[PDB]
């Protein structure tokens, strides 16, 4: 219920993980 | 002698002698009139 | 290739360029069928690229959110909060 | 009466800055944090007599090590203002009075 | 230089001690001792073997800015060829080892470009500069709040 | 006075600093023998300090709240001895040096190998040239008016 | 085959013709200067004899004569030392009361108010305190008056003149031929026996006759001027008999092999002398006697003229195994035809030897009243450390020079070198991995401790009170050393050094000379830091040497030479691919490593060794043992070491140490100035010089010798020179001011 | 709270939620009368917003919503 507790991991761990995975996939493959 | 004169006027040697003379002159001037912060004569 | 001292031939470029596998086994499965018949059947639903990626991402995210939003006081001192009165600044406070 | 040179937070101040002591007592200036700390007595705004070297440290000495004390017996009616030569510009100035 | 001058003048004025600046500004040792060394005690004491206080975050940043800046000196002094040869031998080593040659890079590793290396070195230099000075200024002014 | 400063002769912090300096010097003297070489050196230094402070008071320098002399360079005629006549002296000497060097460079510029006379200074010619710097203020002025100080066609 | 003396008469006639022509050695340089760059080149290749010519004989003759010149310079330096000690020093006052007076052997004339530097050093003297440790050497040698110092100075001056004349005579009148220089067996035999062994025997003979009786009288409390002169102890032998009875028999114990009777002055005590705080002189004399025997024996190994002996070629070629093919075959021909190979080997060995000398010299002080002279100890250690590091880096420089220039498999082929050049890639890759691993675990632990402390989690730190990293191996070794005397080495009474353990603290004049040094977690961390830095600098130097000739980037790097800027911006950029640039980077990393080593030594000594003893035996250390708990974080190093100990130097103004503060600031300036050269390129500077030169052309005052900007390699060299000077000088000023004010 | 006594209270920027903090860090960083570790603002926004007329948290919320709309536009 503590709003910071939910979001700090969400923006510091989940968001960078998904963003780095997606950008690595985009940058690193022939189109 | 002639070659001694020639080498004795080469850039490094001439510069060191000139700067030694200048240093001595400035040292003596400071010694006679030390702690001079202004020109009081006129 | 390998006749005596020759180390080059256009017929077999793979061998010429050293395209070998230094340690490939080329041997049959050391597992008996029964064990493999279990592993390949229970681990089957995790062998899809997109499905596995999406499931891993969202499941890990939800697990992290749940474990961080419901942490107990003995876990993280950050959320247990302060337990002392606050001091004053040199003149502010 | 013990007073510590420098605060725990690294502040360059005495602990207490102002010392009101009774005569027959000697101040020990123990080192705390921010050392090397030096205590030097003013020589000016100081009562009647009391020569400076008696209670000063050489203007070129510093107490070292976390726990080193400087012992001064004082014993002379009036007030004495002391300060730290290195940190005198940071507000490390104190004052001791004997009433 | 501009901000050093401003901050020293204002920190000595806020203490009612403008004299001190007047005496010690004329020579460089005054700047080094009475300003940098003198106003840097609470900051470096932000955390010590006897605990930490609210300034610790700055004391850490103060060191962080010292590190970035220093690693900036790397890209500015060492240049490309050395790193290129080192990366070549690294590529050989990775390609020659068991179990890891099963993993293959897809873009050939190369040393940073000359212009890119200059830019990265300058960026490190600037980030370290800014972070260390910001830590020092905020910790020293906030340490005294005056 | 100018800029809120006061003359050093009647200033008080200047005298206090003078006394403190002499006290510091004397503190060391009492340790040695009364008439040993170190004692004589320290006494000579003390006399030098006293003479310096007396001279500074004599010349009429301005002292600030710090008690130290301050130099006025706005151009006030009461202070031309602080920057303007030393400035004129420096300009004369520096123009002497530059004019002599330029004369040497121009003199040796006509040989087939001028660089030889540059790493090995032709002292005979230099000794004749150095004395032109006595009157360089006139030589340079007429050099400019005659229009050959500055290389035309460039 | 035989060893004999071969020379040539009047190879070069002394004259002044070449003095008038700058740069006679190079034809183009001899022609004259076209641009200012010429001038720099003239100096950059002054002593590069192997490039001015290709004849080995001429190079060898030039090397021999230059050696004579440098030996003359050293002798002049020593004569200056002894003269300054004789006239401008308070040596006798210090001799009367060592602990009381601070040694000083330099005064400054009073000219511009600099006489403030003539500080109060005690003994009715005012001068500049010296940290060279000459007073201790003179006391250990038995010098008591200034007449002896004057005589030594005059003799050293005469020997400097003799060295200079020898250099002139050997280069211009009688120049040895090549076969003479290539005779390495006899050279090794003479240097091992004629120089080292015989010299050690001579010094032992001096110590038995002069050092021992004189120092015994001095330690007995006799005033220095009342002691019999050193020669009397030779004329009348009862003088020696009184101090040590065993001199009564005189030599007969030595010839009947009753050597035990000489136990009086030839002992195996160990430890320190409790009165002077140095090694027992009766141990040093025995030391030099044994060393003399060992070297006089070892100098009889190689065959010269009488059949008996060893041929170095035979020894080398007799070694070879299945892993190295025919290794060691051909090395004799490599090491007798290339000077750079020998220079690199000797430079590496001398650098390592100097480092070991520093370690052993602060471990067990060998001179009286040296241990408690903290300034002398610190200065000597730091000086020797820096000298050794520089020599080691030069070793790599010259190995690379040899590799580029004199290595030739067509005529001089060696198998081991070939195999190394063939698996250099594996060597460098593994060394790179080791460097990364050490860097992460040594420095990463410091960063971890710093982060934990900043977050208020001291329980998670790598400290002696949280997570301990105890050097069990070092503790075990020093414990075995402490138990050594009486167990494994029965003949010794005290352990080799007091740093091993056993208690028995030794103090002199109220100051701690030495006591056991404890090893904890901070010591573990700093030692691993040392290993990391040494490995990284070795990586740089070894990579420079191995890849000097060719690589996968530039397959013809040897054709470009040992020294060159680059190979253009092709292949992505080939900046600093030459071996000289690898030495240039190795210099920075050597500076880093040595700075950390000296910082560790200084802080550890101040925290856990140096200090003042009191009546009850309570040792108060200069720093109250804060190294163990403060050195484990970078913030502690910045606060409890640099900030805390810089107070002494920064305050030095207004006193006799003001020169140290001036040099502190000036060294900072020069170091920051170096970055000007290290960060820029010569293109910008040449473009700016174009506008400057135009401004000069406008006034008919442009130089004939065109002013070019510095070459790329010269820019790098200037940058590294200024960087090293500034850093080393600021550390020098810091150390000297701190230890003179607090010591 | 700041507008009540501008001279004797430190303005707060935002709260800290760092799972790496230790207990003493949490104790040391709770200032300004907050219920947890917070950061003391030095951008000077408190004085600026006070001078222009903002007094309550509702005004700040309305400004934030208006600016979100503005960025969307
Ligand atoms: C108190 C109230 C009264 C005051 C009167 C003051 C008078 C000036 C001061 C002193 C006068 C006596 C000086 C000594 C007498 C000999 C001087 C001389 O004739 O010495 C001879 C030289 C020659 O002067 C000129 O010198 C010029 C340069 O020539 C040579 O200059 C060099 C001379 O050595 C070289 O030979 C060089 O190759 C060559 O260029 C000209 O070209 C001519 O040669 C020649 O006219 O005079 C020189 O300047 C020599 C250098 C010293 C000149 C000093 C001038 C004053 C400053
Ligand atoms: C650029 C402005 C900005 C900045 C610098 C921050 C910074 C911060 N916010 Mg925050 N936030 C913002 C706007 C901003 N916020 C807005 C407009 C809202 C909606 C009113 C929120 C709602 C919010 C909540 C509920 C929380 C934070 C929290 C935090 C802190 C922890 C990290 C975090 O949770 O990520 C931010 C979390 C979000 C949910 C942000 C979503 C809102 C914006 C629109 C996202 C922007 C994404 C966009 C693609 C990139 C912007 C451009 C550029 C900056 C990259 C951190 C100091 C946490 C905290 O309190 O710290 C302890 C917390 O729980 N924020
Ligand atoms: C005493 C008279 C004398 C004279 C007239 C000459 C004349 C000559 N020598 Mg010679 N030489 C002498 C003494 C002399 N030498 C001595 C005593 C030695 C023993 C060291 C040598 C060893 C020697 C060698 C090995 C060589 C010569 C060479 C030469 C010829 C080339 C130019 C030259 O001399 O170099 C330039 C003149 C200089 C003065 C250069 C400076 C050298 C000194 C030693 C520097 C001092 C070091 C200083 C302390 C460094 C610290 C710097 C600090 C002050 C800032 C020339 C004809 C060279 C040659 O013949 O080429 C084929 C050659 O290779 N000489
Ligand atoms: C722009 C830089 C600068 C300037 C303007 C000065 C200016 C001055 N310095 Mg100084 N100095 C400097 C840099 C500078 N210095 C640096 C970098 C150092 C460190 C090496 C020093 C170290 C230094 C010392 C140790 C001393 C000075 C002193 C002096 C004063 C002496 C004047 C004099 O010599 O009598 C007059 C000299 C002449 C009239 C000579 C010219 C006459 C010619 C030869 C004859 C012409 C005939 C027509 C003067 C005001 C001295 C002083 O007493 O300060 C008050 C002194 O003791 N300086
Ligand atoms: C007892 C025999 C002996 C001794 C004592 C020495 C001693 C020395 N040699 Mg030497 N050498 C010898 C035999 C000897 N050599 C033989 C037989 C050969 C031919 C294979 C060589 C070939 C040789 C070369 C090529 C070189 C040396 C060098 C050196 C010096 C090395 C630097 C040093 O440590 O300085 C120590 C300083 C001292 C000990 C000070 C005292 C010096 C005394 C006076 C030396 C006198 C010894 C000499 C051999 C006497 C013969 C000459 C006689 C006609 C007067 C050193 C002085 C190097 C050099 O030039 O020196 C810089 C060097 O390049 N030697
Ligand atoms: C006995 C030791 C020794 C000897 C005999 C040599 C001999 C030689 N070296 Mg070498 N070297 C050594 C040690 C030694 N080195 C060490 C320890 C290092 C590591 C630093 C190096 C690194 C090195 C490099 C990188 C190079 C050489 C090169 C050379 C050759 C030419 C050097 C030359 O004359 O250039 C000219 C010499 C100078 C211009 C003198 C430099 C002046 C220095 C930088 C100033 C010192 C400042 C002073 C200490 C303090 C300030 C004083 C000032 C303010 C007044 C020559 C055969 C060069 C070569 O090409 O090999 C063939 C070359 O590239 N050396
Ligand atoms: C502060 C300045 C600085 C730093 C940090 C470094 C660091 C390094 N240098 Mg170096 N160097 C510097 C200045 C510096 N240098 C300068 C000014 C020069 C010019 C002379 C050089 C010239 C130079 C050369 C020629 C070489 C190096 C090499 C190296 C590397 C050695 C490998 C190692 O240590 O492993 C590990 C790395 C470290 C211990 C550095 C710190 C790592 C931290 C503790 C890890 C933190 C991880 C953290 C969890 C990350 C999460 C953050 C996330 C948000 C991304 C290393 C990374 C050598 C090399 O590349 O090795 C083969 C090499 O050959 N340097
Ligand atoms: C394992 C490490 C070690 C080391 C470094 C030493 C070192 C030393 N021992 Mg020692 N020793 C050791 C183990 C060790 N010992 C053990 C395990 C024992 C049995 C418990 C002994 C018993 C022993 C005795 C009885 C003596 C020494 C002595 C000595 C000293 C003179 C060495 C000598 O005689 O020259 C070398 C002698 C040779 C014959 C050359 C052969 C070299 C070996 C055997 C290979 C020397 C400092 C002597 C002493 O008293 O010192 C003053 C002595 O009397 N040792
Ligand atoms: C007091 C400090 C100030 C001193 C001013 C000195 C006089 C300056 C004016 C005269 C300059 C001059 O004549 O040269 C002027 C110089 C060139 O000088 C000119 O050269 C010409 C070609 O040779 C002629 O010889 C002219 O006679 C000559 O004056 O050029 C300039 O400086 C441009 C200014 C306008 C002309
Ligand atoms: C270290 C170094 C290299 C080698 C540098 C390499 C190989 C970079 C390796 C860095 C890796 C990729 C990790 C870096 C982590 C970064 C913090 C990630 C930034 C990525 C985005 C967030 C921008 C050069 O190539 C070079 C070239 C010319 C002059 C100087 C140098 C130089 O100093
Ligand atoms: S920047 Fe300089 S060193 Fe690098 S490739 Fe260009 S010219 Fe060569
Ligand atoms: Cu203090």
């Amino acid at each position: 219920i503590n709003l910071p507790s939910l979001f700090v991991p969400l923006v510091g761990l989940l968001f960078p993980a998904v963003a780095m995975a997606s950008l690595f996939l985009h940058v690193e493959k022939r189109l | 002698m002639r070659d001694l004169k020639t080498y004795l006027s080469v850039a490094p040697v001439a510069s060191t002698l000139w700067f030694a003379a200048l240093a001595g002159l400035l040292i003596e001037i400071n010694r006679f009139f030390p702690d001079a912060l202004t020109f009081p004569f006129f | 290739y390998g006749d005596k001292s020759v180390y080059f031939d256009l017929e077999d470029l793979g061998n010429t360029t050293g395209q070998w596998d230094l340690y490939g086994s080329d041997a049959p499965s050391p597992y008996n069928s029964l064990q493999s018949k279990f592993f390949e059947t229970f681990a089957a639903p995790f062998t899809k690229r997109g499905l596995l990626l999406k499931f891993l991402i969202l499941g890990g995210g939800s697990t992290l959110a749940y474990f961080s939003a419901t942490a107990s006081g003995d876990i993280l001192p950050i959320k247990k909060g302060p337990q002392l009165p606050p001091q004053l600044g040199p003149r502010l406070g | 009466v013990e007073v510590l040179l420098g605060a725990s937070d690294g502040g360059l101040a005495f602990v207490p800055s102002s010392l009101e002591v009774s005569a027959g007592e000697t101040i020990v200036f123990k080192n705390n944090a921010g050392f090397p700390h030096n205590v030097v007595f003013d020589e000016d705004e100081i009562p009647a007599g009391v020569d400076a070297s008696k209670i000063s440290m050489p203007e070129e000495d510093l107490l070292n090590a976390p726990g080193e004390t400087y012992s001064v017996k004082l014993d002379a009616k009036g007030t004495y203002k002391f300060y730290c030569s290195p940190h005198q510009g940071a507000g490390m100035v104190g004052q001791v009075t004997v009433n | 230089w501009v901000t050093f001058y401003w901050h020293w003048k204002h920190i000595t004025l806020w203490q009612g001690n403008v004299s001190q600046f007047n005496e010690s500004s004329t020579y460089l040792m005054g700047w080094l001792r009475d300003y940098l060394w003198l106003n840097s005690s609470q900051l470096i004491n932000g955390y010590n073997p006897f605990g930490m206080n609210s300034l610790s975050v700055w004391a850490w940043m103060f060191l962080f800015g010292h590190l970035v800046w220093a690693t900036g000196f790397m890209f500015l002094i060492s240049w490309r060829g050395y790193w290129q040869e080192l990366i070549e031998t690294l590529a050989w080593a990775h390609e020659r080892t068991p179990l890891a040659n099963l993993i293959r890079w897809r873009d050939k590793p190369v040393a940073l470009s000359i212009v890119q290396a200059r830019l990265v070195g300058l960026v490190h230099f600037s980030v370290g500069y800014i972070f260390t000075y910001a830590a020092f200024l905020i910790a020293s002014t906030s340490g005294k709040f005056g | 006075d100018i800029a809120g400063l006061t003359p050093c002769k009647d200033s008080k912090q200047f005298a206090k600093r003078e006394k403190q300096s002499i006290k510091k010097l004397e503190s060391s003297l009492k340790l040695y023998a009364p008439d040993s070489a170190p004692a004589l050196a320290i006494n000579a230094t003390i006399e030098k300090t006293k003479r310096r402070f007396d001279n500074y008071g004599k010349q009429g320098l301005l002292c600030g709240a710090d008690g130290l002399p301050h130099l006025i360079v706005s151009g006030d005629q009461r202070h031309w001895g602080e920057f303007i006549t030393p400035g004129i002296l420096f300009l004369y000497i520096a123009g002497w040096i530059g004019w002599v060097g330029r004369s040497y460079l121009i003199a040796i510029r006509d040989d087939k190998k001028p660089t030889q006379k540059e790493i090995i200074i032709d002292v005979p010619l230099a000794t004749g040239l150095v004395f032109r710097g006595f009157s360089w203020p006139i030589a340079a002025y007429r050099e400019l008016l005659n229009g050959e100080l500055v290389a035309k066609d460039v | 085959p035989e060893v004999k003396i071969l020379v040539d008469r009047d190879p070069i006639k002394t004259s002044f013709e070449q003095w008038a022509k700058p740069g006679h050695f190079s034809r183009t340089i001899a022609k004259g200067p076209d641009t200012t760059t010429w001038i720099w080149n003239l100096h950059a290749d002054a002593h590069d004899f192997d490039s001015h010519t290709s004849d080995l004989e001429e190079i060898s003759r030039k090397v021999f004569s230059a050696h004579f010149g440098q030996l003359s310079i050293i002798f002049l330096w020593l004569s200056g030392m002894y003269f300054h000690g004789a006239r401008f020093s308070n040596y006798e006052a210090w001799l009367n009361d060592p602990t009381h007076i601070r040694p000083s052997a330099q005064v400054v004339w009073p000219i511009v108010g600099q006489e403030i530097l003539n500080g109060d050093v005690g003994g009715g003297f005012r001068g500049i305190q010296i940290t060279s440790g000459f007073f201790q050497i003179w006391r250990a040698s038995g010098i008591t008056s200034e007449l002896q110092l004057y005589c030594t100075a005059i003799g050293a001056l005469v020997f400097a003149a003799l060295m200079l004349f020898a250099g002139w005579f050997h280069y211009h009148k009688a120049a040895p031929k090549l076969v003479w220089f290539q005779d390495v067996e006899s050279m090794l035999n003479h240097h091992l026996a004629g120089l080292l062994g015989l010299g050690s025997l001579s010094w032992a003979g001096h110590q038995v006759h002069v050092s021992l009786p004189i120092n015994q009288f001095l330690n007995a409390g006799v005033d220095p001027k009342e002691i019999p002169l050193p020669h009397e102890f030779i004329l009348n032998r009862d003088l020696l008999a009184q101090l040590y009875p065993s001199f009564a028999e005189g030599a007969t114990p030595f010839f009947t092999l009753n050597w035990s009777k000489y136990a009086d002055f030839l002992t195996f005590r160990g430890g320190l002398d409790p009165l002077t705080g140095g090694l027992w002189l009766t141990d040093i004399a025995h030391h030099h006697l044994a060393i003399a025997i060992l070297f006089l024996i070892a100098g009889h190994m190689y065959r010269t003229n009488w059949g008996i002996g060893h041929g170095i070629k035979d020894i080398l070629e007799a070694h070879k195994g299945p892993f190295t093919g025919q290794g060691h075959k051909g090395l004799y021909e490599i090491l007798t035809t290339s000077w750079h190979a020998q220079l690199s080997i000797n430079l590496a060995m001398l650098g390592s030897l100097t480092i070991i000398v520093a370690h052993h010299m602060y471990a067990m002080p060998p001179y009286p009243y040296l241990a408690t002279d903290y300034g002398t100890q610190l200065s000597l250690f730091t000086h020797h450390m820096w000298i050794g590091g520089f020599l080691i880096v030069g070793a790599a420089a010259h190995a690379a020079i040899f590799m580029v220039r004199d290595y030739d498999p067509t005529t001089r082929y060696n198998d081991l070198l070939d195999r190394v050049l063939r698996h250099r890639d594996a060597i460098i890759s593994h060394l790179n991995w080791v460097c990364i691993f050490l860097g992460f675990h040594s420095f990463g632990l410091y960063i971890h401790n710093d982060t934990m402390s900043a977050l208020g989690r001291p329980q998670d730190m790598f400290s002696d009170t949280a997570i301990q990293l105890q050097p069990v191996f070092a503790q075990w070794i020093q414990n075995t050393h402490a138990l050594a005397p009486g167990t494994t080495a029965p003949g010794a009474t005290t352990s080799t050094s007091l740093t091993w353990g056993g208690g028995d603290l030794v103090s002199v004049g109220g100051k701690v000379a030495l006591l056991p040094i404890p090893l904890g977690t901070a010591d573990f961390l700093v030692h691993h830091i040392h290993a990391f830095t040494i490995h990284v600098t070795v990586l740089i130097l070894l990579k420079g040497v191995l890849f000097a000739r060719s690589s996968r980037l530039i397959p013809d790097k040897a054709n470009l030479g040992f020294r060159f800027p680059c190979d253009g911006p092709g292949r992505g950029g080939t900046c600093q691919v030459s071996a000289w640039d690898h030495v240039f980077l190795g210099l920075f990393w050597m500076y880093n490593a040595i700075s950390v080593v000296i910082f560790h030594f200084s802080w550890k000594m101040q925290s856990d060794v140096w200090g003042s003893i009191n009546d009850q035996g309570v040792v108060t250390h200069i720093t109250g043992g804060n190294f163990a708990q403060s050195s484990i974080t970078i913030n502690g190093w910045l606060r409890d070491f640099l900030w805390a100990q810089a107070s002494q130097v920064i305050q030095s103004y207004g006193s006799s140490l003001s020169a140290y503060g001036l040099f502190f600031l000036g060294a900072h300036f020069v170091w920051a100035f170096s970055l000007m050269f290290l960060f820029s390129g010569r293109g910008y500077w040449q473009e700016l010089i174009e506008s400057i030169v135009w401004a000069h052309n406008k006034l008919k005052v442009a130089p004939a010798t065109q002013p070019r900007a510095l070459s790329i390699v010269q820019g790098r060299a200037v940058g590294v020179t200024h960087y090293l000077l500034g850093g080393i000088a600021t550390t020098w000023a810091f150390f000297l001011a701190r230890i003179i004010a607090v010591g | 709270a700041w507008v009540q006594d501008p001279l004797h209270v430190r303005p707060i920027a935002h709260a800290i939620w760092d799972p790496h903090f230790g207990q003493p860090a949490v104790e040391a960083f709770t200032r300004g009368g907050a219920l947890g570790p917070v950061n003391i603002a030095y951008s000077g926004v408190y004085q600026w917003w006070y001078t222009i007329g903002l007094r309550t948290n509702e005004d700040l919320y309305t400004g934030a919503i208006f600016l979100l709309f503005l960025s969307f536009i």
